[PDB]
């Protein structure tokens, strides 16, 4: 259900979070809907990008 | 939008 952030990652498109190595991700293919409880949004995150919690 | 291709790590 949560997974973690292995590295930062910077989005400029309304579509992708942004998201910083070792932040949680709630999950709502290879991008997967997730919500950040840090920043409130929610958005495609690259699941290459985190691991299981 | 979930199908688009894996983007390059750091």
């Amino acid at each position: 259900t949560t997974f973690v952030a292995l590295y930062d990652y910077e989005s400029w498109i309304e579509t992708d979070l942004s998201f910083k190595k070792g932040e949680r991700l709630q999950i709502v293919g290879n991008w997967w809907l997730a919500h950040s409880v840090t920043t409130g949004r929610t958005g495609y995150i690259p699941s290459n990008y985190v691991a299981p919690s | 939008l979930a199908r688009r291709p894996l983007p390059p790590l750091p």
